[PDB]
RNA sequence: GAUGAGUAGGAGGGCGCGGCGGUCGCUGCAAAACCUUGGGCGCGAGCCUGGGCGGAGCGGCCGUCGGUGCAGAUCUUGGU
RNA sequence: CCCGUCUUGAAACACGGACCAAGGAGUCUGACAUGUGUGCGAGUCAACGGGCGAGUAAACCCGUAAGGCGUAAGGAAGCUG
RNA sequence: ACGGGCGAGAGACCGAUAGCGAACAAGUACCGCGAGGGAAAGAUGAAAAGGACUUUGAAAAGAGAGUCAAAGAGUGCUUGAAAUUGUCGGGAGGGAAGCGGAUGGGGGCCGGCGAUGCGCCCCGGUCGGAUGUGGAACGGUGACGAGCCGGUCCGCCGAUCG
């Protein structure tokens, strides 16, 4: 016998290919394949391993944020592995170089009017091989209605946890464990 | 899609999944929200803490459509004006746009975020929040309250 | 735009084709979506 | 034709995996079903008692799945699907459908001895 | 009685977004462009001139069957149509009773 | 392919009417494509007759040891019935071998499937032959 | 394809149909079709098979057989011919129950009925 | 095998990318997550081979 | 290169049955089913095939669906 | 050492099982929840209904200030936002 | 609105232990004083052509014979699994049998069970032979233009090889 842990196996389970079946996200995954291969690039890496991710895992970017970070920056082409969505809160639309998996209609229309471009992954592999002069971009991923309800459980103290309620209202949950004057508060 | 039901996966191995020492009897804890007080009390605590009591006024047939009161945003209001009707302020800075959120289905104005830079804008709305109005005078417009 | 001959019977007497190639003629080709799209609605009858 | 192989083919075992207790009730038949009892001693492997398959016994990947003539497996129902084998005639042999007549039979023979293609059944039905 | 016996209040209909199905029928119009995907899906049509095969409006006013078959002879869809009718069988299994031979 | 040969394999590698599947889909499985295009009858992107602009194409004629070496042409991908150019070869296999070398590589056509061209042209010579003459020799010996 | 929402492709409506057919609907159904003079000569496809018409075999072991037909079994759904008969084990002779649709009628049994229905057919043909 | 009227009203029903459809009420044709799957075009170019 | 125990339990990849949408085939020169100290493949679920019987249908493949897999339940019916 | 089962512990002087064939048990539905695939996106959802249409229970099209969910929350409430 | 009545159209439904209890003289036979309870049971053959006649037997039937493509379809008649039983043949057996692993004796089965080709020469027989010259159609690249390059087939002068 040897001590080890499960044989010396791992246990920790991560992805490696994409689970959907889209053939033009299969097609980007083996061109970026061919890329870290071949490069070794940090870029290429942090792409390829974000081209797997689920959909929760590719949240996406609001226009007025894109604006916001690509600020002072406006020379550089703006990366971003997920969906790029317009913003009725953002007046004022740069000239911006954008790189993502998808665009809204809306967003697209506005980055083309102000005279930028809506860039695939192809053509970001064609225009910066090793990812020279990007702005890699993520979206909000914990900005969900799900998280709200994830952590500590909104009965214990110090909990700001949403609970699940079919309801809301002075009936719904309101009453003992929540005020003082109904046995305890939290 | 019974074919990919995992008990199917579980053909041939007695128990089905739910344990020779436990199984799986009918009702071991009671039937629906049964024992929330006795022995749920700890799930129901955790969980769902205010379920029990009561609080506040009752109202006999209360109708919803007299609280009816839509909201939107200062940082919204952009939104409303026509393409055309916005270059057209662009061009024009002698006359501001004139928005009647009700038109769009808004009673109430708030301000939250805010306006386009150096517009005037003319507001007409059911109501007004104090921080909207100011920063509407601010920018330079008017508002005006309608019914 | 690549151009779509049309072609022409017998009983016709003008070769004139020249149809523009429609927009829809490339679209994306989803296979995934497709077979998804088709194994739902085939359930509806 | 000269099959490709040339590693011998060895076999870890060439016994049937018996289901316990075949032998003994006519209602339990050979097909293999591993036990699942909680005192079963084939389960607890207890020695001298019947043997549980495992993916210890697999065979070697060069030779997985070769027939003993050095060839492998190919079911053709026709002639026109007998042609699929024109470059793989010194990996791949055919075997005649079990429901072909003797018609067809005849004539995919003749092809697979235009083709050098080896037949593992072609004495059937003749 | 038999297990779970089954019941007319089964979800036998679904609802698909209607933009997935115009997604899907422009897809499918797409593939119907490539002759290889046209070939691979089972279709004869190494004698048709070319695709997407357009003809003449003049093939909306033919009136009989023997003047339709003409007209794909010409244009060179007949032999797909020949294999449709050549392949033309009894359906295996219990379908054959059920209305569906 | 009107559309890239790269997505039409993405497309049609889990799927076709040329494909033929034996022996389930564990390691009893086997695969072969039945596409005349493709020189080795494999079901594979390097291959496959439906998924390549530029595909060589090597069979039997109907009489007189006649081998016909058709190329896809680049330019027709949307003309089905004028898609292949055609030679009929009726002279002798060293001819034979030097035209197939000529149009498949000499002039870069597809010259990763030189040797599968040839092979195959030597397969169907020989079966030509065994079908003129009967079998003569058991082809046994190594 | 049909369309009549009055009519079913049921096979099973079909076959009960059929086979509970009255005598008068077993009449139609049992039809033949004429030789080819009298298709000539009366632009008539097919009529109802009558007792005293003369009828030529055209199917089954009697192909070359005729004779005039002696008894229409509609519950049988067959006709009896004047000479195509068999002999038992008895030695006895028994006619042989032929469909009418395996036959050919050579010579019909013309009455005023007959010829008004000749006549209706021959009209809608023209 | 499309006749030729309706061959010129598919552009009408179904738009393009650019124009939105006439009888289908603000729908846009989709586009891929890739603008050229020519996979080989953009491996063997001579950015990457650089 | 390292490594291999597993009840309760979880998961992955596969085998098998009957339909539906497609596709490729077999069959009176003999289908299904059944029978067989014939032979072979797979660790295995199983699969391919020789021979017999039978005398009219059946199968492979891609999706998709389900009243889909038995040694037990003093289980049910029938048979011994 | 006879399998299956309950059991700390079964070959058990523990229970079921004489034998064979066929049938035989986590299903359907409603409300939620995580995860994943797909479409769109500050929107999304035409299938209550209407116009039609494989002469048609399918497919296709239709949202006027319709409606649901989301886009603002905190208070018992007045109310503020 | 509509699991009743009359009349219709359909089905990703069941296929004789399934599907209504009932595919049949089924709410029948049968049971209970009664209210009630309530089964089992479909398939010769295309056509009865449903087995004449001889012989043995008291008879049922047997042995011959005849019909049919078939009786290896003979009226509870498409096919005919298992449990269980008889006969013949092989084998084993001091108070169980069966079973895992290894050989051996005997039997059974297997000819893709296990090859006879290849290279270099001589003789004979057939089929074709340039980088030359014309024709037919055509392709790679380029820009489904020019230019360049190129293969297949056919007709001739030389070459005299494969
Ligand atoms: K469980
Ligand atoms: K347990
Ligand atoms: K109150
Ligand atoms: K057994
Ligand atoms: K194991
Ligand atoms: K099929
Ligand atoms: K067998
Ligand atoms: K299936
Ligand atoms: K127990
Ligand atoms: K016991
Ligand atoms: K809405
Ligand atoms: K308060
Ligand atoms: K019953
Ligand atoms: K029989
Ligand atoms: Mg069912
Ligand atoms: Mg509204
Ligand atoms: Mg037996």
């Amino acid at each position: 016998g040897i001590d080890l842990k499960a044989g010396g196996k791992s246990k920790k389970t991560k992805r490696t290919a994409p689970k959907s079946d889209d053939v033009y996200l299969k097609l980007l995954v083996k061109l970026y394949r061919f890329l870290v291969r071949r490069t070794g690039s940090k870029f290429n890496a942090v792409i390829l391993k974000r081209l797997f991710m689920s959909k929760i895992n590719k949240p996406p970017l609001s226009l007025s944020r894109l604006i916001s970070y690509a600020k002072g920056k406006e020379d550089k082409v703006v990366v971003i592995v997920g969906t790029i969505t317009d913003d009725v809160r953002a007046y004022e639309v740069p000239a911006l170089k954008v790189c993502a998996l998808r665009f809204t209609k809306t967003a697209r229309a506005r980055i083309e009017k102000a005279g930028g471009e809506c860039l695939t992954f192809d053509q970001l592999a064609l225009r910066a091989p090793l990812g020279q002069n990007t702005l890699l971009l993520r979206g909000p991923k914990n900005a969900r209605e799900a998280v709200k309800h994830f952590g500590p459980a909104p009965g214990v103290p110090h909990s700001h946890t949403k609970p699940f309620v079919r309801s809301k209202g002075r009936k719904f949950e309101r009453a003992r464990g929540r005020r003082n004057s109904r046995g305890y508060k939290a | 899609t019974t074919r990919f039901k995992k008990n199917r996966k579980k053909r041939g191995h007695v128990s089905a999944g739910h344990g020779r020492v436990g199984k799986h009897r009918k009702h071991p804890g009671g039937r629906g929200n049964a024992g929330g007080m006795h022995h749920h009390r700890i799930l129901f605590d955790k969980y769902h803490p205010g379920y029990f009591g009561k609080v506040g006024m009752r109202y006999f047939h209360k109708l919803r459509n007299k609280f009816h009161c839509p909201t939107i945003n200062i940082d919204n209001l952009w939104s409303l004006v026509p393409q055309e009707v916005k270059d057209k302020a662009k061009s024009s800075n002698a006359t501001a746009p004139f928005i009647d959120v009700t038109q769009y289905g808004y009673f109430k104005v708030l301000g939250k975020g805010v306006l386009p830079q150096n517009q005037a804008v003319v507001v007409k709305a059911k109501l007004i929040s104090k921080n909207a109005e100011k920063k509407i005078k601010e920018a330079g417009g008017a508002v005006v309250l309608t019914a | 735009i690549p151009t779509t001959t049309v072609q022409s019977f017998e009983n016709d007497m003008a070769t004139d084709g020249a149809v523009p190639l429609p927009a829809v003629m490339k679209a994306p080709i989803r296979p995934d979506v497709v077979t998804y799209v088709h194994s739902n609605i085939s359930k509806n009858a | 034709a000269v099959p490709l192989l040339t590693k011998k083919v060895v076999k870890k075992r060439v016994k049937r995996f018996i289901r316990p207790q075949s032998d003994r009730r006519i209602t339990v038949k050979e097909s293999w079903r591993r036990p699942k009892g909680i005192d079963s001693r084939v389960r607890r492997k207890f020695k001298g008692c019947v043997l549980m398959p495992n993916i210890g016994y697999g065979s070697d990947k060069k030779t997985r799945h070769y027939l003993p003539n050095g060839f492998k497996k190919f079911v053709v129902h026709n002639a026109s699907e007998l042609e699929v084998l024109m470059m793989h005639n010194r990996t791949y042999c055919a075997e005649i459908a079990h429901n072909v007549s003797t018609r067809k039979r005849k004539e995919i023979v003749e092809r697979a001895a235009q083709l050098d293609v080896v037949i593992t059944n072609k004495l059937a039905r003749l | 009685r038999m297990f779970a016996p089954t019941k007319i209040w089964r979800r036998w209909h679904r609802k698909i977004p209607v933009n997935q199905k115009r997604y899907a029928v422009a897809s499918a119009i797409a593939a119907s462009a490539v002759p290889s995907l046209v070939l691979a899906r089972g279709h004869r049509i190494e004698s048709v001139p070319e695709l997407p095969l357009v003809v003449s409006d003049s093939v909306e006013s033919i009136e009989k069957t023997s003047n339709a078959i003409k007209a794909l002879k010409q244009i060179g869809a007949y032999p797909d149509a020949e294999k449709a009718k050549d392949s033309h069988a009894i359906r295996p299994g219990k379908g054959k009773m059920r209305n569906r031979r | 392919t009107t559309v890239p040969g790269q997505l039409v394999w993405e497309i049609v590698k889990k799927n076709n009417s040329f494909l033929v599947k034996e022996f389930g889909n564990g390691t009893a499985g086997v695969v072969f494509s039945k596409e005349p295009n493709n020189l080795y009858n494999l079901h594979s992107y390097k291959h496959s007759g439906l998924a390549n602009k530029k595909t060589v194409t090597i069979q039997a004629e109907g009489k007189d040891k006649s081998v016909l070496l058709a190329t896809s042409k680049t330019k027709k991908q949307n003309k089905p019935s004028t898609l292949l150019n055609k030679s009929v070869m009726k002279k002798e296999f060293r001819r034979m071998s030097k035209a197939v070398t000529n149009q498949v590589a000499d002039n870069y056509y597809r010259p990763d499937l030189k040797k599968a061209a040839l092979a195959r042209l030597s397969a169907v010579n020989r079966s030509l032959k065994v079908a003129k003459s009967g079998v003569k020799k058991k082809n046994r010996q190594a | 394809m049909k369309y009549n929402p009055r009519v079913s492709s049921s096979r099973r409506k079909s076959r009960k149909a059929h086979f509970t057919a009255p005598s008068s609907v077993r009449r139609v159904l049992m039809s033949a079709p004429l030789s080819s003079d009298l298709r000539t000569k009366y632009n008539v496809r097919s009529m109802p098979v009558r007792k005293d018409d003369e009828v030529q075999v055209v199917r089954g072991t009697y192909k070359g057989r005729e004779g005039k037909v002696v008894q229409v079994y509609r519950k049988k759904w067959v006709i009896h011919i004047e000479r195509i008969t068999r002999e038992k084990v008895n030695g006895s002779t028994v006619n042989v129950g032929i469909h009418p649709s395996k036959v050919v009628v050579t010579k019909l049994r013309l009455d005023k009925d007959r010829k008004s229905l000749l006549d209706r057919k021959a009209k809608g043909r023209a | 095998v499309w006749t030729k009227s309706a061959y010129e009203k598919l552009d009408g029903i179904y738009g393009s990318f650019d124009k939105a459809s006439e009888k289908k009420k603000g729908y846009v044709l989709p586009r891929p997550k890739m603008a050229n799957a020519d996979l080989a075009r953009i491996i063997n170019s001579d950015e990457v081979q650089s």
